């Protein structure tokens, strides 16, 4: 589940910006 | 190729992992982060998966062999399987939707506290057909869209 991890931070990151 | 904020993206990642943070991932870190995501591995099932990134057999996986692993999954952006991974992570009672409480769920086990609005404008933001939670379909969508 490492990348799975890395891809829902990535998700967060994406929500927070526009 | 690899980009410093790149590499500190997946740092983040890593660090989740790390929780004492001595540099490296162990099989009772990992238990513990599992468990968080709701998963249950077993010891041996803890073992195989760090054997699958630890390249040097040593045991336990490095920030190197975790880089090397992450950036290798990346470039294969044909693949849906981690975003399949990341779908059962959510998807806590397996109806194949993810309801407000499964995705704050997770995101208060990575470490984000969201408000009941919060929370309800993440799911409203992916809820194409507004049923009220994330389909498979949906989820997809969410996890590539630019
Ligand atoms: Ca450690
Ligand atoms: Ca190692
Ligand atoms: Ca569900
Ligand atoms: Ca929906
Ligand atoms: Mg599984
Ligand atoms: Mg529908």
């Amino acid at each position: 589940k490492f990348y799975a991890t890395f891809l829902i931070q990535e998700y967060f990151r994406k929500f927070k910006k526009r | 190729q690899l980009t410093e904020e790149q590499i500190a993206e997946f740092k983040e990642a890593f660090s989740l992992f790390d929780k004492d943070g001595d540099g490296t991932i162990t099989t009772k870190e990992l238990g513990t982060v599992m468990r968080s995501l709701g998963q249950n591995p077993t010891e041996a099932e803890l073992q195989d998966m760090i054997n699958e990134v630890d390249a040097d057999g040593n045991g336990t996986i490095d920030f190197p062999e975790f880089l090397t692993m992450m950036a290798r999954k990346m470039k294969d952006t044909d693949s849906e399987e981690e975003i399949r991974e990341a779908f059962r992570v959510f998807d806590k009672d397996g109806n194949g939707y993810i309801s407000a409480a499964e995705l704050r769920h997770v995101m208060t086990n990575l470490g984000e506290k969201l408000t009941d609005e919060e929370v309800d404008e993440m799911i409203r933001e992916a809820d194409i057909d507004g049923d009220g939670q994330v389909n498979y379909e949906e989820f997809v969508q969410m996890m590539t869209a630019k």
